[PDB]
């Protein structure tokens, strides 16, 4: 009976384990996309600051 | 369960590898954007002068 219960628990745990491994896969995909979007955002923001201060220097 | 363990291991390895690769690609994109934007700023300075 313990083996039967353990087999049922193993089936359920492996089902949720494949589900959670997949979910972690999309989670880290979204994480990498978020960091890429960040990197791009702060890079372009620094570029905005640099170009704006260059415009100010040119005006002066 | 063994197959799920192998799937978890391979999926984690591929996730780490792909995440690293795409993170560095996004980096390189960021530096290229910054370089071309500094070039645009220099062109704007030349236009102002």
């Amino acid at each position: 009976e313990a083996m039967l219960a353990k087999t049922a628990a193993d089936n359920r745990k492996s089902a949720e384990q494949v589900a959670a491994a997949q979910a972690d896969y999309e989670k880290e995909m979204a994480e990498a996309r978020a960091q890429a979007s960040a990197l791009r955002d702060e890079a372009r923001a620094a570029g905005r600051s640099v170009v704006d201060e260059k415009r100010a220097q040119a005006s002066g | 369960l063994a197959d799920a363990d192998a799937m978890h291991a391979k999926a984690l390895a591929d996730a780490k590898a792909e995440s690293e690769k795409v993170t560095e690609e996004a980096k390189q994109d960021s530096e290229r954007i910054a370089a071309q934007l500094s070039e645009q700023a220099g062109s704007e300075a030349e236009r102002i002068k």
